[PDB]
C-alpha cells in the first residue's frame, strides 16, 4: 500500500540534506553529523528495497549500513577529539597546510 | 501504516532540516534523535520490525549517545552564524538540489507494484543472516573491531 | 547456497589473515613486543600466500551467494598479499622510529589486507560493500597512525570525512540497484531488463553513485583531490599499501562487477567512464608536472596510471584481452608502485617524530645512497611507460586493447599523458643524478632494500622478458 | 487485521498517550502552580559501549531462530563469540577498560 | 457492536494496567520511605512548591530529562503481559521494545547534567552515563539466554515456555546478569551515585525532582515484573487466579529490590565498571554459547 518510490525519494530528501550540511558547516562536529545523516540515509533506502521485494537482504544490508555508522562515527569522534586537544579549535579550513 | 509512515517521514524531514542549520551541538543532536526515532518509525511502517528496533537500539540508543558524549566533554564558529546568511550557502543548497532532482527523476519511472507491509521477522532475518549469510557476518564483526583499534588509538588520552 | 567441507578448503586466505588477526591481537594483550608482533603478521601473510596456493591446487566455486573464488580471485588476493608484505617491512623501521604502540599498526594493516582478500573474491553488492569498509577503516587508522603529527592528523581527517561521504554515495547507489534489480548478485544487476531497455535510469544512476564512490576509492577525476593531501601527510608505509593494495582491490572488484553485469555494456557507463579516464590521465600527468614533492607527484600519478586502467576497463565486452591487459597492468603498477613508495618509505625512516619534517629531498640521492637512486631511477622510467620496464608492457596492452576497441580519444590521451609523464619522470631522475647542496645499519632496513631490489629487477626482467608474467595472467580466468 | 489485533493497537496507542500527556500534565501544574519569588575515558566506554552494542545485535538475531539454524549456525556464532571475546580481553589486558591506573 | 465494546474493553484494560504502574511507583516510594496519606503530602508538596530553572542554563533540556526519566521505563511496561488476555501490546518485538527504552533511558542523565548549568552536576552525570552505559552493554544478552531457550521475542511465548521448568534454573545465569542489569540500570542501590563531581538532580526541585523518584520506582516495578515474565513463569500457577500469582512474584521481588537497597553497601566506580565488563559480559556470552548447545543437542 506503500509506494516503493516514496520511501526512495524520502531516503534521497535525507542523504541531499546530510550532503549540504557537510559542505556548509566549518566546525568538524556538524560534519561528522552530516555524514551520519548521509549513512541513516543510505540504510533506510536499503531497508525500504528489502521490504518491497519481500526479502530479509535489505535488513541485512541494514545491519551492515549501521555497524559501518558506528565504527566511523567512533573513528571520527576520536579525530575531532584529537584535532580540539591539539589546537583547540574545530575550524576545518584552518587544517589545510597540504596544497599544491 | 501509510498514515504512520508519512508523518514519521515529514518528521524525520524536518528534524535533519533543523539539525543541518542549527547552531547549538546539543539542540542539533537533539533534532537527530528526533529524525532517528522518526526513521525507526517508517521501519516499524514497512513490516521491517527488526530494523525499527535497531533503529531505536543502536542509532538513537548508541551512536547518537557517543556524539552526545563527545559534545558534553567538548564544553563547546558559532557566534558569527557562517552557515546562515545566504552567501554561504547559495551554492551547496542548489547542488544538492540538482542532485535531489536528478536521483528523484531516476525514481520515477520504475516499476512500482507498492509495499505489502508484511512484517519481515527478526527470526527471519536471523535465519538469513545465519545462513546465506556467513562472511558478511564474519567479517562485520571484523570490521567492527577494526573500528573499535583505530578510535582507542586515536581517541585515548595519555 | 550452503557452506560445504570443499567451500571451506575454497576460503583458506581468509581465514588465515583473519586468525593472523586474532593471534596478533592475543599477542599484544600478553606484552607488547614489536619484533614479535610485526614478525607473527608477516608470517600469518606469508602462510596466505602458501594457502593461495593450496587453493590453487583446488578449483573454482562460489562460495556464498557472497563469494565466488577462481584464478582471477587468485591473482587479485596475490597481489594485495604482496603490497600487505612489503607495507609491514617498510613500517618495521618507521615504527620503530615511533615512541608510541606500534603493534596496532599491524594489526590494521593484517585486517585491511583481510578487506582486500574479501574484494578480491567478492561476486556480491553486500561483499563488495563490506570489503570496501574493510579496507577503507583500518586506513582510516593508519593515515593518522602518527595523529600527533599535523600533516598526518590533516591527511586522517580529509581521508576519513571524504571516504565516509564516498560510502554514503556507493551505500545509496546500492539501495537504487537493489530496487530495481531486486537482487544484490553481480550476474543479476541488469538480468530482469530485456528487449533493449538495458539503460533504466533508476539502475544507471545507482551505478553513478557507486562511481562516485568507487573513484573516489581509485582517484579518479574529479574525486581525485584527496589523494596529494592523503598521500603527503600519511606514513611513507602508509602511502604504500593505500597506492598500491586499495587501488588494486577496488579495481580487481570493478572489474568483476562489470564483468558479470548484464548492465555493464550500456553506452552511458561506458562513455561516462571514457570521460573519466581521459580527464584522470590528462589532470594527474598536468598537475604532476611542477611538483616538487616526491609524495605528491605520486599521487597524481596514481591519478593518471588509473587513468590508463580505466581505459583497459571500458573495451572489457568489445574486446577479449582486457582482463589479461588489467592483471598484466597491474602486476607493472604493483611492483612500480611498491618500489617507489618504499624507497620513500626508507629513506624517511625511522620515524623522527611528529614536529621534525619528513621532506624527502631526492635530489642527489645518488652521492649518498647509490643504489636507491638506482631502483627509484627504474620505477621512474617503469611509471614512465620506457620499453626497458613492465610499465610499457602495461601501456603496450592497454593501447592494444584500446586500438582493438577503437578508443582513439582514450589512446591519443595515453599518448599526450605519456609525453607529459615523461617530463616529470624525467626530472625526478635526473634531479637524483644531481648534486645535493647540504644534508639504518639494522637488518630489517636491509630486508626493506632488497625488497626494492627485487621490485626492480622483476620490473626490468618483465620489461625485457614479458612471457612468464602474460603466461601466469592468462591461466587466471574466472567462471564465465 | 483481526479484530484483536486492531484492538491491541489501540490499546497501545492510549498507553502512549496517556503516558506522555500523564508527564507532561504533570510538568504543567508543577510550572503552573505555587508562587514565585573531562577526561578521554568517558568517550572511550561509550565507543566500547556502541561496537559492543552492534555485536550484540548480531547475537539478538542468532538467538531467536537457534531451531531453524542447526549446528552449521552454531559454529557460525562461535567464531563470532571467539573473535568478540578476543576483542574484549584484548581491551582488558592494554588497560582500555581499565578507569584507575 | 462487539467490536467497539471489545476495543474499548481493551483500552480500559490498557489504562487500568497504565494507572496501576503508576500508583505502584509511587505507593512503593511510600513503602521505601499506616501513613497512606503521606504519599498524597508530599505529592502535593512538590505540586505546590514554587519551580526554579536556573538562569543561565538550557530551559528545554532541563525540562526534557525528567520525561525521560519517567516515560522511557513507563513505556517498556508495555510488553508485560499479567494474565491470559491482560496484556497491552502483544508485540513480535517484545523485549526488543523494552531494549529499545531502555535504551532511550540514559538521556534523562546526560541531559540533566548538561542543562544543569554546574561543572560537578555534569561531571556526576557523565559518571552515571558510563555506568549505566557499561550494564545497557549486557542486559540484553541476559535476556537473550531465555530468548534463545524460547526461540521468540514474544512474551507470552516465553510464558507459555516456561509452562514447565521456571527459566531461573538453565538461566541462572542469565537470571543473575539481568538482575543486577536491571537494577544498574535504574540508578539505584547500590549503583545509586557514582560521585569534583555531584550529583545531577541538584537544580531539580519541585515537580521535576518528582518525576525523577516516580520514574525511578516505576522503573522499578517495570524490572521486578518483567523478572517474574521472564524468569519465573510469569502467570502459571496451580490453585490461585494467574493475576494473584503475578502480584504475589512482582511484590516478592519488589521488596527484595528494597531489602537490596537496605542491605548491600556500595561498590567502587571503577569497581563497578570492572565488575559489569570483565564479569558480566563473557559470562553473559558463554551462558548463551552453553545454552544454544544445550538446545541443540535436545
Ligand atoms: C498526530 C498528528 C501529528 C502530531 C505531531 C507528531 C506526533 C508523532 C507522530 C508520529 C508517530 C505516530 C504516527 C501515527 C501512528 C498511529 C497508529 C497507526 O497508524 O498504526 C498503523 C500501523 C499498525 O500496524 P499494522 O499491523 O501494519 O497496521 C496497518 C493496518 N492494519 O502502525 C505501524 O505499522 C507502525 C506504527 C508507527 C511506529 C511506532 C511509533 C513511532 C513513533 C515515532 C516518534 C518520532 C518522534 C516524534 C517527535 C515529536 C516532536 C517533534
Ligand atoms: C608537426 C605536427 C605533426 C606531428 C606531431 C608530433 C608530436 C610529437 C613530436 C613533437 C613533440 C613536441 C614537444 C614540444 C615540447 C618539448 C618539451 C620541452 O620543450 O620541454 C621543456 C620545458 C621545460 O623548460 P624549463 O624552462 O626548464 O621549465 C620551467 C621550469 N624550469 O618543458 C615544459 O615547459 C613542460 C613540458 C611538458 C611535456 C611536453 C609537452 C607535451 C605536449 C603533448 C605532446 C604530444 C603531441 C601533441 C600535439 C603536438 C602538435 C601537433
Ligand atoms: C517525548 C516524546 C517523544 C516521542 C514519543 C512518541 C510519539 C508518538 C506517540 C503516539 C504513538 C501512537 C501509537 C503508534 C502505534 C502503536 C502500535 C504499533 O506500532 O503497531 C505496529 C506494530 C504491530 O506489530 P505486532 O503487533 O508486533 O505484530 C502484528 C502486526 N499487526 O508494533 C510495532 O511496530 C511496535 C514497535 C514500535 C513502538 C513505538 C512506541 C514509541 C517509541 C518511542 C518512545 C519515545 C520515548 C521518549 C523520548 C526518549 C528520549 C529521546
Ligand atoms: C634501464 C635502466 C637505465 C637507468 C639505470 C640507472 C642506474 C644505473 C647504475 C648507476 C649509474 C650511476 C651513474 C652516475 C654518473 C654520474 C656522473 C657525474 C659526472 C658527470
Ligand atoms: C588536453 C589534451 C587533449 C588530448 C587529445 C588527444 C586526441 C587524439 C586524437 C583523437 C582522434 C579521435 C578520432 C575519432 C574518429 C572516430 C570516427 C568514427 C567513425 C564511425
Ligand atoms: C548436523 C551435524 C553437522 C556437524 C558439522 C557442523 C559444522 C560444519 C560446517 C562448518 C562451517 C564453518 C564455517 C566457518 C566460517 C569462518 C569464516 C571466517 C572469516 C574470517
Amino acid at each position: 500500500m506503500i509506494p516503493l518510490q516514496h520511501g526512495l525519494i524520502l531516503a534521497a530528501i535525507l542523504f541531499v540534506l546530510g550532503l549540504t550540511g557537510l559542505v556548509i558547516r566549518r566546525n568538524l562536529l556538524f560534519m561528522l553529523i552530516g555524514l551520519e545523516i548521509m549513512i541513516n540515509a543510505s540504510a533506510l533506502a536499503f531497508v525500504v528495497a528489502g521490504s518491497y521485494w519481500g526479502q530479509t537482504d535489505g535488513q541485512v544490508m541494514y545491519i551492515l549500513a549501521i555497524s559501518l555508522a558506528a565504527a566511523e562515527a567512533s573513528i571520527g569522534l576520536a579525530l575531532l577529539l584529537q584535532l580540539h586537544r591539539r589546537r583547540q579549535n574545530l575550524n576545518i579550513d584552518s587544517v589545510s597546510e597540504m596544497r599544491g | 501504516m501509510e498514515f504512520a509512515f508519512y508523518i514519521c517521514g515529514l518528521i524525520a524531514i524536518l528534524a535533519t532540516l533543523r539539525v543541518i542549520t542549527h547552531t547549538n551541538p546539543v539542540h542539533a543532536l537533539l533534532y537527530l534523535i528526533i529524525s532517528l526515532l522518526a526513521i525507526s518509525g517508517v521501519f516499524f511502517s514497512l513490516g521491517a520490525y527488526f530494523a525499527g528496533a535497531l533503529e531505536i537500539i543502536v542509532y538513537a540508543g548508541a551512536i547518537m549517545v557517543l556524539f552526545v558524549f563527545v559534545v558534553m566533554m567538548l564544553n563547546l564558529i558559532e557566534q558569527e552564524r557562517q552557515w546562515l546568511k545566504p552567501q554561504v550557502w547559495i551554492g551547496p543548497a542548489i547542488l544538492s538540489a540538482i542532485m535531489l532532482v536528478v536521483i528523484v527523476y531516476a525514481i520515477l519511472g520504475v516499476n512500482d507494484q507498492g509495499i505489502d507491509g508484511t512484517p519481515i521477522s527478526a527470526k527471519a532475518v536471523g535465519i538469513t543472516l545465519f545462513g546465506p549469510y556467513v562472511l558478511a557476518v564474519e567479517l562485520a564483526s571484523m570490521l567492527l573491531l577494526a573500528g573499535l583499534v583505530v578510535a582507542f588509538h586515536v581517541g585515548r588520552e595519555e | 547456497m550452503t557452506i560445504t567441507p570443499q567451500n571451506l578448503i575454497a576460503l583458506l586466505p581468509l581465514l588465515i589473515v583473519g586468525l593472523t588477526v586474532v593471534v596478533v591481537m592475543l599477542s599484544i594483550a600478553w606484552r607488547r613486543n614489536h619484533f614479535l608482533n610485526a614478525t607473527l603478521s608477516v608470517i600469518g601473510l606469508n602462510a596466505a600466500l602458501v594457502s593461495l596456493w593450496f587453493v590453487g591446487q583446488a578449483g573454482a566455486m562460489d562460495v556464498t551467494p557472497l563469494m565466488r573464488v577462481d584464478g582471477f580471485a587468485m591473482l587479485y588476493t596475490g597481489l594485495v598479499l604482496l603490497a600487505s608484505l612489503a607495507t609491514c617491512t617498510f613500517a618495521y623501521p618507521w615504527l620503530e622510529g615511533y615512541n608510541d604502540n606500534k603493534d596496532e599498526f599491524y594489526l590494521l594493516v593484517l585486517i585491511a589486507a583481510l578487506g582486500g582478500i574479501l574484494l578480491a573474491n567478492a561476486n556480491h553488492l553486500a561483499s563488495l560493500f563490506l570489503g570496501i569498509e574493510l579496507i577503507s577503516l583500518p586506513l582510516f587508522g593508519l593515515v593518522g597512525y602518527a595523529f600527533r603529527q599535523k600533516r598526518s592528523l590533516e591527511a586522517s581527517i580529509k581521508y576519513t570525512i571524504l571516504s565516509a561521504a564516498a560510502s554514503s554515495f556507493l551505500l545509496f547507489g546500492m539501495a537504487l540497484v537493489y530496487a530495481q534489480s531486486g537482487d544484490l548478485s553481480f550476474v543479476a544487476l541488469g538480468k530482469n531488463l530485456g528487449d533493449g531497455m538495458l539503460n533504466e535510469p533508476l539502475l544507471l544512476a545507482g551505478f553513478g553513485l557507486m562511481i562516485v564512490g568507487l573513484g573516489f576509492k581509485l582517484s579518479l577525476v574529479p574525486f581525485h583531490l584527496w589523494t596529494p593531501d592523503v598521500y603527503q601527510g600519511a606514513p611513507a608505509p602508509v602511502s604504500t599499501f593505500l597506492a598500491t593494495a586499495s587501488k588494486i582491490a577496488i579495481f580487481g572488484v570493478v572489474m568483476r562487477l562489470f564483468l558479470y553485469a548484464p548492465v555493464g555494456d550500456s553506452e552511458a557507463i561506458r562513455v561516462v567512464l571514457a570521460i573519466i579516464a581521459f580527464a584522470s590521465i590528462i589532470f594527474g600527468n598536468l598537475m604532476a608536472l611542477s611538483q616538487t614533492n616526491i609524495k605528491r607527484l605520486l599521487g597524481y600519478s596514481s591519478i593518471s596510471h588509473l587513468g590508463y586502467l580505466l581505459v583497459a576497463l571500458i573495451a572489457l565486452q568489445t574486446g577479449e584481452m582486457s582482463m589479461e591487459a588489467v592483471g598484466v597492468y597491474l602486476a607493472g603498477y604493483l611492483f612500480s608502485s611498491l618500489g617507489a613508495f618504499g624507497v620513500v618509505s626508507l629513506m624517511s625512516s625511522p620515524y623522527r617524530g611528529p614536529d621534525a619534517d619528513s621532506l624527502f629531498s631526492y635530489r642527489g640521492l645518488f652521492w649518498h645512497r647509490p643504489i636507491l637512486a638506482a631502483v627509484m631511477t627504474v620505477m621512474m622510467l617503469s611509471l614512465a611507460g620506457i620499453p626497458m620496464t613492465l610499465g610499457f608492457i602495461g601501456k603496450f596492452y592497454v593501447l592494444a586493447v584500446g586500438v582493438q576497441a577503437h578508443l582513439w580519444w582514450l589512446v591519443g590521451a595515453v599518448v599526450v599523458g605519456s609525453a607529459i609523464g615523461l617530463y616529470y619522470y624525467l626530472r625526478v631522475a635526473v634531479s637524483l643524478y644531481l648534486h645535493a647542496p647540504e644534508q639504518p645499519s639494522n637488518w630489517q632496513y636491509s630486508a626493506g632494500g632488497i625488497v626494492v631490489l627485487i621490485s626492480a629487477l622483476l620490473v626490468l626482467v618483465l620489461g625485457v622478458w614479458p612471457q612468464p608474467l602474460i603466461s601466469i595472467v592468462r591461466l587466471a580466468m574466472p567462471l564465465m | 487485521t483481526s479484530t484483536e489485533v486492531i484492538a491491541h493497537h489501540w490499546a497501545f496507542a492510549i498507553f502512549l498517550i496517556v503516558a506522555i500527556g500523564l508527564c507532561c500534565l504533570m510538568l504543567v501544574g508543577g510550572w503552573f502552580l505555587g508562587g514565585r519569588a573531562l577526561s578521554a575515558k568517558f568517550y572511550l566506554v561509550a565507543m566500547f559501549f556502541v561496537i559492543f552494542d552492534v555485536e550484540a545485535l548480531y547475537l539478538f538475531a542468532w538467538s531467536t531462530s537457534i531451531r531453524e539454524s542447526g549446528w552449521v549456525g552454531f559454529v557460525e556464532a562461535a567464531i563470532f563469540i571467539f573473535v568478540l571475546l578476543a576483542g574484549l580481553v584484548y581491551l582488558v589486558r592494554i588497560g582500555a577498560l581499565d578507569w584507575t591506573p | 457492536s462487539p467490536e467497539l465494546i471489545e476495543i474499548l474493553l481493551t483500552i480500559l484494560k490498557a489504562v487500568v494496567i497504565l494507572l496501576v504502574v503508576v500508583t505502584c511507583g509511587a505507593f512503593m516510594s511510600f513503602g521505601e520511605r499506616g501513613g497512606s496519606l503521606q504519599l498524597v503530602a508530599d505529592m502535593i508538596k512538590m505540586f505546590f512548591k514554587e519551580d526554579w530553572i536556573p538562569k543561565f542554563s538550557d530551559r528545554v533540556i532541563f525540562t526534557l530529562a525528567p520525561m525521560i526519566a519517567f516515560t522511557s521505563l513507563l513505556l517498556a511496561f508495555a510488553i508485560v503481559p499479567v494474565s491470559p488476555g491482560w496484556v497491552v501490546a502483544d508485540l513480535n518485538i517484545g523485549i526488543l521494545f523494552f531494549l529499545m527504552m531502555a535504551g532511550l533511558a540514559v538521556y534523562a542523565v546526560l541531559f540533566a547534567g548538561w542543562s544543569s548549568n554546574n561543572k560537578y552536576s555534569l561531571l556526576g552525570a557523565m559518571r552515571a552515563s558510563a555506568q549505566t552505559l557499561s550494564y545497557e552493554v549486557f542486559l540484553g544478552l541476559s535476556l537473550m539466554g531465555v530468548v534463545a531457550q524460547a526461540g521468540s521475542f514474544n512474551m507470552t511465548d516465553i510464558v507459555n515456555s516456561q509452562a514447565h521448568v521456571w527459566n531461573v534454573i538453565p538461566q541462572f545465569f542469565g537470571f543473575i546478569t539481568f538482575a543486577i542489569a536491571g537494577v544498574a540500570v535504574c540508578h539505584r542501590h547500590p549503583f545509586d551515585q557514582p560521585e569534583l563531581a555531584d550529583g545531577y538532580h541538584i537544580e531539580y526541585s519541585g515537580m521535576k525532582f518528582g518525576l525523577f523518584f516516580v520514574g525511578e520506582y516505576i522503573g522499578i516495578v517495570t524490572i521486578s515484573a518483567l523478572m517474574v515474565t521472564l524468569f519465573f513463569g510469569g502467570w502459571q500457577g496451580p490453585l490461585l487466579p494467574p493475576f494473584i500469582w503475578f502480584a504475589l512474584k512482582t511484590a516478592f521481588f519488589m521488596m527484595m529490590f528494597i531489602l537490596i537497597r537496605a542491605s548491600l553497601p556500595r561498590p567502587r566506580y571503577d569497581q563497578v565498571m570492572s565488575f559489569g565488563w570483565k564479569i558480566c559480559l563473557p559470562l553473559t556470552l558463554i551462558n548463551l554459547l552453553v545454552t544454544a548447545a544445550v538446545i541443540l543437542w535436545q
